[PDB]
Formats: structure tokens, C-alpha cells, sequence
């Protein structure tokens, strides 16, 4: 028994020992398994990943969006 | 090299001591043991670089794809040659490989506008060549589709074709004509 | 059209001393003098499990933020409704997705299945940000930020780029959107009929299933050895001449344990060639219109729109 404990949380993918699960979503930083990953905030915590930034274009149908100036990009 | 310290089932794996201690008739049924098991050490070698070798041999076609069509030249295709719209690229080499460093052209500081499909003078539609219809609250411009440069609108950026009643949602507004003010 | 392209497989990952010996010490303590013959076998399934992870990744993941289409659904007469997400079901798949998904963890020798990473729910949710972003932007939202468009005036570019002008839209576009919608509506027909249109997704499940049960079917042949059982070996032999038949049974158990690692490095490298093709199949007809020929569709191309499979 390398060292079960009051952390324990139940995944899909096994079941995780150690990590406090938090009930908001960050960009994952290490992949436990089916949409699970973990990750050091201070103690480790495990959450679901979140996908990206929330966006709505404002679709109109009479209505556009044009740049106005640029970047160069390397 | 690390596993021709094993066994594999016969006494030593050291070629010196089984011959030393051991007769000629029977030393050859350890020895098997050591050739038939260095074989397998040996196939399972060159059979994981025959695969490997033909990872790099993709990478190494996609390395000369992107060479002819980024570096020689100006790429249309998308996210093929970086995030954005491609400009050039340049390569630097490094040991086993090659560095491609992208110049894009990336739009910014975008505003919104009110379009229009056409516009309606003089009772015939009229598309614009290049760019669009924009209005700016009160007054309507053609402007390029990837850069605001409004213009007003003339006949030599709009070409006309039908009527005003077949296009949903045109709009009337005046196409000022280029050569009528400056007649006589 | 409708183009189906497998991107990822299944993540198995066998292990040698459970499969190859099975709870006996005796038989264990063999194995170690064959060197790391089974280090490199986890080490190559596990690379090849890492894989089908990164193949999901860069097909999908090709967007920043996650875009949402608006809550009113007027675009010019063009009706999406077959391939938007059901707000109604529960796993908000689109309607078209429901039957891809229904056309097509278990314990055993030693045999274990991982879980994806990125579960269905966020594959259908990756497919819906790339398609309601593509119809309020265009292919605007794949090169810098999004930039909204009118559908049947972002539809206009598209016949400018294949070398017709935008009249033939504005003064069309009541029978261009009927065109449309119809020919959505007989996408579902043909892949809920004709019972063989996935085709290309079902080998690849049968070919991994078929590679399994060749490698579990076979714990049970001889090799040369008295039996295919280890307990009976040890039970009825004498200790020095029990040796030799086990070592017959690790000889053949470790080479038909070989040769399925082997076929999964070489059809892992097939899934791969096509990961990689709807990686690029997704940022240049997605993201954009290809001037390339026939690499989209049969004609002049104009727009796509990506659904989710299991695989
Ligand atoms: C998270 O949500 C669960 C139920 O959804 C709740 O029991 C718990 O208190 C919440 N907070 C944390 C930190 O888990
Ligand atoms: C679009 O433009 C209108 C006025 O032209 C403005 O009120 C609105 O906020 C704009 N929408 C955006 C910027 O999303
Ligand atoms: C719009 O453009 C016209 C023409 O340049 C200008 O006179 C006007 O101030 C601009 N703004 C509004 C709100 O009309
Ligand atoms: C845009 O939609 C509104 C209804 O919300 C409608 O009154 C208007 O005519 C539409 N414009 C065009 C150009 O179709
Ligand atoms: C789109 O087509 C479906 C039939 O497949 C129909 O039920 C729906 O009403 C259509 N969309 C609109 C906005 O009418």
C-alpha cells in the first residue's frame, strides 16, 4: 500500500485518491479520462475541462463586421 | 544492448562460460537458446524502426510540401501554413528537422455595420464589383470585404443586373455617375 | 455529399505478466530472464493509446471559443434545423448525429479498454461550435476573430469564388434554399436506409475486435507443452520437468502477444493517415473554401458542415 484516504473521488475512468473535485472548469492540465482532468491549485483538484470561452456572434440579417485595422503575425 | 545480458532460458548469457564448462554436445543446445533469443532481440529492433522510419517519412513529405508551397510561394489553402491569412514563410534548419516561421495577416479592431444586398437606383439593382454595402447610420459606402476603406458609390465599383423586385432586401439609395457633373 | 472518415480507434492495453502467465509465481519467475520483451509492449500500447487522444484533438479542437447561433433561426429560407443540435433530446445531438450514432470496460485476461478522453458529449459539443460559427461568420472565425455575416450574402461570396457572379443568388435565392433544404433531407434517408453506409467507421471496430479475440483464444493451445493450463503443468509435473513446459508456453504465449502488437503499430498508423486527412479536410473546407478539385465533393464547392461519429 504505497502512502485510502477522505479524498476519494469516483471517475469513469478508475477512481481517484488524493484530489478534491471542484465543481467549476478550467482548461485542462492533465487528462485523467472521459472529460476529467486534474491539476495543482494552492492542493490537486479534479474537475471536468472546459472546452473554450463562451461567444455568441450577434448574427443579424442585415447586419456586418469588418475589421478596421491588422496584425502580422510570426 | 541492455538485453544481451539475458538468459533467455539457458544458463548464462555469456558465450565465454557456457563454452567453458560445458561439453561440445550439449553446449550446443544452451547456445539455441542465446541465438534464437538474440534473434527475436534483433527482429523486434528493426521491425519498430521499419514503422518508425515511415512516421518520418510522412513528416519529411509534409516538410517539402510546405517548402514548395509556403516558402516558394503564396498558400491559399487554410491553417495549412499558420493561423491567419498566409503572406510568407521563411526556413531555418535545425538538426534533425526543419523550422517553418509563418507571417500571417491577421485582421483586428473590428466594427459592425448595416448591409444591403443591392441598391436600388434609377429602378435597376446594383451589386458592387469588389467589397460591400455598408452604412455608417446615415450614409451608404462600398468598402473592401477585409479592410474598412469606404467609398462612395459610383458606377465604376457597382455593375447593375435586373430589377429592383426580384432581390430581398435591397435598399434606395442614390449611384452617383462618375462623368455627369463634369459634362460641357 | 457525405464523406465518413475514421479519425480514432480503440485504447486497449494488455498486459504480458497477467496474460502470458495468469496468477502463477512459477511461471512469473521465467519470465524475467527474457530481459524487457514486456516493457516494450506496454511502452507500444501505450503509445498508440496516446495516439487516438491527439487524433480526436486536432480533428475537432480547431476553434478558440465555443459559438453559439442565435436563439432566432432566420437565415434567408436556408433551414439547418437537420444538423443544428436538438435542444428537445437529451444529449443534444443533432438529428443527423442521431443516426450515426445508432448505425454504429470489459474484464478479461488481462485486457483492460481506457476511456477517451474527450467524452461524446464534447465531441458533439466541439461539432456545434465549428457549425454555428460557420454560419454566422463564415470563414472569417477561422482566420482571426469572428466577423457576422447575413447567410444569404455569405453565401453570394461562395458562388463568387467559383466563378459565378452574385446575381445568380439574390434573384435564385427562394429555389437555391429550397435546393438546399431538400437535398439535407435526403442525407438522413440514405444513411437510416441502404444498410451499408457507414461501411468505412464498422471495419475498423471489426478488425479490433477480431485482433482480440485471436489474442484471448489462443491462451488456450498447447505450443508443444502436455497442456494449456498452467495449474495441471505444476500439479502432475515434477518441479525441473515441469520447467521445460512452461517455457514452451511463454515462447508461444509472448509471440502470439508479439505479432498483435505488431498488426496494432501497423493499423495505428492507418487511423492516423486518416485523422490526418479530416484534420485537414475540417480546416480547408470547414474553415474555408478549397479550390481544389474533388477534394471536397463532386463539383464546384461551396460550403461543409461536420457531424460526429463514434469513431
Ligand atoms: C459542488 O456541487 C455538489 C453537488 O452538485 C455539492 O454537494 C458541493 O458542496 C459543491 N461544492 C464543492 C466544493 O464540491
Ligand atoms: C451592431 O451595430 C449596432 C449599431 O450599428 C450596435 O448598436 C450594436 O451594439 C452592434 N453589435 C455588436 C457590436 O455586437
Ligand atoms: C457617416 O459618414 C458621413 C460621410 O462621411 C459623415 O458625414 C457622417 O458624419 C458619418 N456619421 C454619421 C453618424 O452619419
Ligand atoms: C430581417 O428580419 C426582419 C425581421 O426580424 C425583417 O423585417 C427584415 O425584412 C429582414 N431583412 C431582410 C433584408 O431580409
Ligand atoms: C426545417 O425542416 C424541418 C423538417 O425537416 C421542419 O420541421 C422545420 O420547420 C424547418 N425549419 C423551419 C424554420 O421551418
Amino acid at each position: 500500500a504505497d502512502q485510502t484516504g477522505s479524498n476519494v473521488f469516483q471517475t469513469r475512468a478508475g477512481c481517484l485518491i488524493g484530489a478534491e473535485h471542484v465543481n467549476n472548469s478550467y482548461e485542462c492540465d492533465i487528462p485523467i479520462g472521459a472529460g476529467i482532468c486534474a491539476s495543482y491549485q494552492t492542493s490537486i483538484i479534479a474537475y471536468t475541462m472546459s472546452l473554450g470561452a463562451e461567444n455568441s456572434v450577434a448574427y443579424s440579417n442585415n447586419s456586418i463586421a469588418i475589421p478596421t485595422n491588422f496584425t502580422i503575425s510570426v | 544492448v541492455k538485453q544481451l545480458s539475458s538468459n533467455f532460458g539457458a544458463i548464462s548469457s555469456v558465450l565465454n562460460d557456457i563454452l567453458s564448462r560445458l561439453d561440445p554436445p550439449e553446449a550446443e543446445v544452451q547456445i539455441d537458446r542465446l541465438i534464437t533469443g538474440r534473434l527475436q532481440s534483433l527482429q523486434t529492433y528493426v521491425t519498430q524502426q521499419l514503422i518508425r522510419a515511415a512516421e518520418i517519412r510522412a513528416s519529411a513529405n509534409l516538410a517539402a510540401t510546405k517548402m514548395s508551397e509556403c516558402v516558394l510561394g503564396q498558400s491559399k489553402r487554410v491553417d495549412f501554413c499558420g493561423k491567419g491569412y498566409h503572406l510568407m514563410s521563411f526556413p531555418q534548419s535545425a538538426p534533425h528537422g526543419v523550422v517553418f516561421l509563418h507571417v500571417t495577416y491577421v485582421p483586428a479592431q473590428e466594427k459592425n455595420f448595416t448591409t444591403a444586398p443591392a441598391i436600388c437606383h434609377d429602378g435597376k439593382a446594383h451589386f458592387p464589383r469588389e467589397g460591400v454595402f455598408v452604412s455608417n447610420g446615415t450614409h451608404w459606402f462600398v468598402t473592401q470585404r477585409n479592410f474598412y476603406e469606404p467609398q462612395i458609390i459610383t458606377t465604376d465599383n457597382t455593375f447593375v443586373s435586373g430589377n429592383c423586385d426580384v432581390v430581398i432586401g435591397i435598399v434606395n439609395n442614390t449611384v452617383y455617375d462618375p462623368l455627369q457633373p463634369e459634362l460641357d | 455529399t457525405t464523406e465518413i472518415l475514421p479519425v480514432s480507434m480503440t485504447k486497449t492495453s494488455v498486459d504480458c505478466t497477467m496474460y502470458i502467465c495468469g496468477d502463477s509465481t512459477e511461471c512469473s519467475n521465467l519470465l524475467l530472464q527474457y530481459g524487457s520483451f514486456c516493457t516494450q509492449l506496454n511502452r507500444a500500447l501505450t503509445g498508440i493509446a496516446v495516439e487516438q487522444d491527439k487524433n480526436t484533438q486536432e480533428v475537432f479542437a480547431q476553434v478558440k471559443q465555443i459559438y453559439k447561433t442565435p436563439p432566432i433561426k432566420d437565415f434567408g429560407g436556408f433551414n439547418f434545423s437537420q444538423i443544428l443540435p436538438d435542444p428537445s433530446k437529451p444529449s443534444k445531438r443533432s438529428p443527423i448525429e442521431d443516426l450515426l450514432f445508432n448505425k454504429v470496460a470489459q474484464k478479461f485476461n488481462g485486457l483492460t479498454v481506457l476511456p477517451p478522453l474527450l467524452t461524446d458529449e464534447m465531441i458533439a459539443q466541439y461539432t456545434s461550435a465549428l457549425l454555428a460559427g460557420t454560419i454566422t461568420s463564415g470563414w472569417t472565425f477561422g482566420a482571426g476573430p469572428a466577423l457576422q455575416i447575413p447567410f444569404p450574402m455569405q453565401m453570394a461570396y461562395r458562388f463568387n469564388g467559383i466563378g459565378v457572379t452574385q446575381n445568380v443568388l439574390y434573384e435564385n435565392q427562394k429555389l437555391i434554399a429550397n435546393q438546399f433544404n431538400s437535398a439535407i433531407g435526403k442525407i438522413q434517408d440514405s444513411l437510416s436506409s441502404t444498410p451499408s453506409a457507414l461501411g468505412k467507421l464498422q471495419d475498423v471496430v471489426n478488425q479490433n475486435a477480431q485482433a482480440l479475440n485471436t489474442l484471448v483464444k489462443q491462451l488456450s493451445s498447447n505450443f508443444g507443452a502436455i497442456s494449456s493450463v498452467l495449474n495441471d503443468i505444476l500439479s502432475r509435473l515434477d518441479p525441473p520437468e515441469a520447467e521445460v513446459q512452461i517455457d514452451r508456453l511463454i515462447t508461444g504465449r509472448l509471440q502470439s502477444l508479439q505479432t498483435y502488437v505488431t498488426q496494432q503499430l501497423i493499423r495505428a498508423a492507418e487511423i492516423r493517415a486518416s485523422a490526418n486527412l479530416a484534420a485537414t479536410k475540417m480546416s480547408e473546407c470547414v474553415l474555408g473554401q478549397s479550390k481544389r478539385v474533388d477534394f471536397c465533393g463532386k463539383g464546384y464547392h461551396l460550403m461543409s458542415f461536420p457531424q460526429s461519429a463514434p469513431h
